[PDB]
């Protein structure tokens, strides 16, 4: 209904649920990844 | 000088006309407008100072020039600010002939810096002269052209602008023709003629000035073309900063989250104003409007001077979207209560709005009302809570978000209630809806025993217009953890379950480097493959990256008591006791 | 959100931006003057020759 857009529009979202899981610092994965490499270099 | 005069008119050739202008010199340089003939290259060169170097050797010898060698040292004076000069220059062009044209429009436009102040003798002495010696000269006309626009004379601007533009046939003239034009249609709303003037004013001469990329920034306003609107207001941040192009780009707001090229710059444009007041009302409202993501601190103090400052003009009550926002902030602030009496008076206002379906008063006491139901749940006022939850859905069915709070509600009671049934007919109302339908297999993840059926009901929306959903994907990997310490690893088939939940981790470790609960998830899938001295190390990132996760001290400690450091460990276990959570934790103490 | 008006239009003015520009006279592109060494068919050079104090304090690059 009208209400539905209406209301869907005008409010606004500042908090999802995926950038909870995504850190609000910087933490890359390429250290993360070359450990995980680097288990696989004992594999 | 036949061929190099020949040069000029096109606009080529140039330095070779200034060459065979030299060559006069090391022939015959037994007069001056030969060599002067080099200057007007070396002005148009923009190298003033080549210019005045010949055109000292004019005036001490002053050939028979009616068409006064002044005039044109004026103009060399009105470069590089040498004005006084270049005043006694056009006067004395008027005492040799006041017929001549170029020194009044010089002098003319050397007091069009002071309008305030000796408006008159530029507006008639200074122009209307210039007009009378000559009415088709395009300086003149465009000079009382915005004389009338700012004398709001929007008739005859109109009859002389269109002869100032097919009067001159330079770029930069006509540029200030269509400029003036559009400026004049602007003022009366003929804006779609007017845009194509603004656009030709600057596809005629771009480097000139910056007046036309604002009028066709602003006119991008209009009909929607706001894209083009920022990057022509780029230029005027490219030609100088200033209060003004700083509203723009702040209101035309393409900044909506996680978009720093128009958020820094808005970060900027904010504080550019926020120590100003050019009579600032919203400046703090669009201020806060991107705060929200930011520190809810700065919008606060954005909505505490906005509050005052919708009083002092007239003693005009805040809107109550505002007020419902503040309360909002102070939702995630300790501040409930005011936060509470903040919805209240939110929804009194929009009592307050009581003829504004328009604004739809009604629809955001809904959402208020939301937010208020909302704050009874932190009061834990459920009761209250599902009065409003209840009001509102039996007047907006349609809505599924107090469909569903009711429903976690009841989760908190238990999964078999009406909980779940909220739950699965959120999902009726709206099988589309991701969050429900994620709140599904949530529900499940109450029934451990109901694991290995979560694929079916976490499938659902792996359509791939839901995806990605990272949520669902790290939930699918949890499930997918969860297999794991049974005495099935030799039989390989944890060892395959390590490696798919480790596949799952590496999927969303390329798509998002800086999710925490994915390298939790390898951290802990290694952990389980024995690697605790490659463990602490991967909890320790997420460690830094956030300590409010209550997984990761469990997992850190596991592995001290792994190196059997427990008085590195039971610490951080009490540590994790310091939520508000629950006073014994089973598997904590365990 | 707020309301905002779309501000299609000016009123504060630019006109702080506007008249503090000082605009160009590039009506004839050599400067406003014919560059002949035919029409001086006059010269001041012969006796007497004429120079204003205007003129010499025009004579000047920048003295003051």
């Amino acid at each position: 209904v009208d209400v539905t857009r209406d209301i869907v529009s005008r409010e606004r979202v500042w908090r999802t649920r995926t950038t909870i899981l995504q850190s609000t610092g910087k933490n890359f994965s390429k250290n993360i990844f070359a450990i995980l490499q680097s288990v696989k270099a004992r594999e | 000088l036949g061929r190099a005069c020949f040069c000029l008119l096109e606009g080529d050739k140039m330095d070779q006309a200034d060459a065979q202008f030299h060559f006069v010199l090391n022939q015959s340089p037994n007069n001056i407008p030969a060599l002067l003939g080099k200057a007007c290259i070396s002005f148009n060169k923009k190298d003033y100072r080549g210019a005045l170097a010949y055109y000292k050797k004019a005036l001490r010898t002053n050939p028979g020039c009616p068409a006064e060698v002044r005039l044109g040292m004026g103009h060399c004076f009105v470069k590089l600010n040498k004005l006084e000069k270049a005043r006694l220059a056009f006067s004395r062009a008027l005492e040799l002939n006041s017929k001549c044209v170029g020194a009044l429009v010089g002098l003319a436009v050397l007091e069009l810096n002071n309008k305030e102040a000796d408006s008159i003798k530029n507006g008639v002495q200074l122009l209307s002269r210039a007009y009378t010696i000559d009415p088709s000269n395009p300086m003149v006309l465009n000079h009382l052209a915005n004389h009338f626009f700012f004398k709001k004379d929007y008739s005859k601007v109109q009859h002389l602008a269109l002869h100032a533009f097919h009067n001159t046939e330079v770029e930069a003239m006509q540029a200030e023709s269509c400029y003036q034009l559009a400026r004049s249609f602007h003022v009366q709303e003929d804006y779609d003629q007017a845009f194509q003037y603004y656009y030709q004013a600057t596809q005629f001469a771009s480097s000139s000035f910056v007046l036309p990329f604002f009028g066709l920034g602003q006119m991008y306003i209009y009909r929607g073309d706001k894209e083009n609107a920022s990057q022509c207001f780029e230029k005027v941040l490219k030609a100088y900063p200033n209060n003004y192009e700083t509203m723009k780009i702040l209101g035309s707001l393409y900044a909506a989250s996680e978009d720093q090229e128009k958020r820094d710059i808005a970060k900027g444009h904010l504080k550019k104003v926020t120590e100003q007041y050019p009579d600032d009302v919203e400046a703090w409202i669009e201020l806060a409007q991107i705060l929200e993501q930011t520190d809810i601190q700065g919008a606060l103090s954005a909505y505490g001077t906005a509050t005052r400052i919708l009083q002092e003009k007239v003693q005009a009550d805040v809107p109550p979207e505002i007020l419902n926002n503040v309360g909002a902030l102070h939702f995630r602030l300790g501040n409930l209560g005011e936060a509470k009496k903040y919805f209240l008076a939110s929804l009194d206002r929009a009592k307050a709005e009581a003829e504004h379906d328009e604004h739809y008063y009604n629809a955001i006491s809904v959402t208020t009302s939301y937010n208020l139901a909302r704050l009874y749940e932190a009061m834990c006022e459920f009761h209250e809570a599902e009065k409003l939850y209840k009001n509102i859905l039996r007047e907006h069915p349609n809505y599924v978000d107090c469909y569903l709070r009711l429903g976690a509600m009841a989760r908190d009671k238990g999964n078999f209630y009406e909980a779940s049934d909220w739950f699965k007919e959120a999902l009726q109302i709206n099988q589309d809806h991701p969050d429900a339908w994620s709140l599904i297999g949530n529900l499940h993840l109450a029934k451990q025993e109901w694991g290995p059926g979560q694929k079916k009901f976490e499938r659902i929306l792996k359509q791939p217009s839901t995806q990605s959903d990272t949520y669902s994907m790290l939930a699918l990997g949890n499930v997918w953890l969860q297999t794991l310490h049974q005495p099935t690893r030799d039989r390989e088939k944890e060892k395959r379950h390590q490696d798919r939940a480790l596949a799952i981790y590496k999927q969303v470790l390329r798509n998002d480097a800086k999710n925490l609960y994915a390298a939790n998830g390898i951290g802990a899938v290694l952990a389980h493959k024995g690697y605790f001295r490659e463990a602490r190390d991967v909890f320790a990132q997420v460690r830094e990256a956030t300590a409010d996760i209550s997984d990761v001290w469990l997992n850190l400690a596991h592995i001290y008591v792994e190196q059997k450091q427990y008085i590195s460990a039971v610490q951080m276990y009490e540590n994790c006791l310091r939520k508000f959570y629950k006073h014994q934790n089973t598997e904590v103490v365990l | 959100t707020y309301p905002f008006d779309q501000n299609r239009f000016v009123q504060y003015k630019a006109t702080s931006l506007e008249k503090q520009h000082k605009h160009d006279l590039l009506t004839e592109p050599d400067l406003g003057v014919t560059i002949d060494l035919i029409n001086p068919d006059t010269y001041r050079i012969d006796p007497n020759v004429l120079l204003d104090p205007a003129d010499e304090k025009l004579l000047e690059e920048e003295i003051q």
